[PDB]
């Protein structure tokens, strides 16, 4: 007997019955949301579906071939349905597990629900260009909020492999790709806790030759011909390399926006074009040396930049001077220690945070390189 | 306590003759006074699976009885956590 999901397979039962019941229940009751046990079972199935299996990648890893595709599609469609409402049930963090279920990209030809969610996100895709009261969901308090930034950052993150369609790269994706690149200033609106929370997502095809062949493409995708993205994605690297200043606290977001597309994070043509791995990475590594080492720029503005033989000695010497300044500070604190609550404790915290971030960025790959060079 | 602790003292495989009655009572009702009947499953969700990645088939029917009995129980707002994470680690 064919041990199908609903027929026999118990591993498929918990996915099939749960996802079918959700798609039957809350997809129907969403009209009941907008104006005894409906709310209770709703808040039940919310977190029973968001965390049916905490190992979301382990659930749909090799349990069934086609069931993972249908169930991830139905789950993301159910997420796209109720994304606009502003209810009390929070799932902005719980969407990260569902997003991580995708790369750990299947055949999306069975249905275009991902295209539906992408087109709903295309309402206000270009964030700073379209930031207004007509923002995503057209909200004042409904969906326009702080969670959408982290949702775009972590939830839109497919590091395994880009086996999707990517057919709207010249029109849909290029809209938020180009309106962002309309100027050097990012231009975020008020309540800008962080403008870099969109994502470290941009790469080479993942004005331009593909959109230039609008009738021809709209199948010569822009990812096929890598020269057209390689021209105008890399042209802006010298613009940011030129823009700088002596004062460090002025340019806070200068390193962040360049470090994503510049270095080896751009897997598209990293091994094809050696400039993306070599020269842009050298510039994006050398710029923080002049940027962060000044004491004017604080750690809170450039706290978490999670992402070379030449700049190694420069970092070592400048950090030696920085630790010498910290040691002179410690010798000052030992002699007549003033009120530590005012400026000394915060100064030690800032120095320790900067030194710890520098040591962690060394420990990513530069610590082993330093050990090998010291042995050499 | 003497139902909670005597199980998780010595032995690994003893919970087959007992919880037929627990499945019968999960089919019977979900009484908020008898929330300990849910808490034994709520601690078995982690401590019953000792090492060796065993079956899910028997434990489906209590979960389906809880699915059928999602509608009746209200006024047990705190007790909802116990019926959730049984199938996650199993």
């Amino acid at each position: 007997l064919s041990a199908a999901s609903r027929p026999l397979c118990t591993g498929g039962h918990a996915s099939n019955k749960e996802k079918e019941m959700v798609t039957s229940l809350f997809c129907k009751l969403g009209v009941l949301v907008r104006h005894l046990g409906q709310t209770l079972d709703a808040r039940t199935v919310m977190k029973t579906g968001l965390d049916s299996v905490k190992s979301a990648l382990r659930a749909f890893l090799d349990n069934a071939a086609e069931d993972l595709e249908k169930t991830m599609e139905n789950l993301k469609q159910g997420q796209f349905t109720h994304t606009r409402s502003q209810p009390k049930g929070v799932t902005q963090i719980i969407n990260y597990t569902t997003v991580a279920l995708l790369p750990m990209l299947d055949k999306h030809n069975v249905y275009s629900i991902y295209n539906t969610r992408s087109s709903r996100e295309r309402a206000a895709l270009s964030l700073p260009a379209n930031v207004e009261d007509v923002c995503p969901n057209i909200p004042s308090l409904e969906k326009l909020m702080t969670e959408i930034i982290e949702l775009a950052e972590s939830g839109i993150r497919y590091t395994q492999m880009p086996y999707m369609m990517e057919v709207v790269l010249p029109m849909l994706c290029s809209y938020m790709s180009r309106w962002w690149e309309h100027g050097p200033e990012n231009h975020p609106e008020r309540a800008e806790m962080c403008c870099t929370a969109l994502n470290s997502e941009h790469m080479n095809t993942l004005k331009i030759i593909y959109n230039n062949l609008g009738i021809d493409e709209g199948f010569s995708q822009p990812i096929i011909n890598k020269v057209k993205p390689q021209l105008l994605k890399t042209h802006f690297l010298p613009l940011m390399e030129k823009l700088k200043k002596k004062a460090a606290m002025v340019v806070s977001e200068e390193d962040h926006l360049k470090a994503e597309a510049r270095g080896d994070m751009s897997e598209a043509e990293l091994l094809i074009l050696d400039e993306f791995t070599t020269l842009a990475r050298d510039l994006y590594a050398f710029y923080p040396l002049l940027i962060r080492f000044v004491d004017y720029n604080r750690a809170k503005w450039l706290k978490e930049p999670n992402p070379y033989w030449s700049k190694s000695h420069n970092f070592k010497r400048e950090e030696q001077n920085f630790v010498v300044q910290n040691e002179i500070n410690n010798m000052s604190f030992l002699i007549t220690d003033t009120k530590s609550k005012m400026s000394k404790a915060a100064i030690s915290d800032q120095e320790r945070k900067k030194m710890k971030r520098k040591g962690d960025r060394y420990s990513m790959q530069t610590s082993l390189i330093v050990a090998a060079l010291k042995r050499l | 306590p003497l139902k909670l602790l005597t199980n998780h003292y010595e032995r690994c495989w003893k919970y087959y003759c007992l919880p037929g009655g627990w499945g019968n009572f999960g089919a019977a009702s979900e009484e908020e006074l008898h929330l300990s009947r849910k808490l034994f499953w709520g601690i078995f969700d982690a401590l019953s699976q000792k090492k060796y990645e065993q079956e899910l088939f028997k434990l489906a029917l209590p979960c389906l009885s809880a699915v059928a009995g999602a509608l009746p129980p209200d006024y047990m707002e705190s007790n909802y956590v116990s019926m959730m994470e049984k199938q996650s680690s199993m």
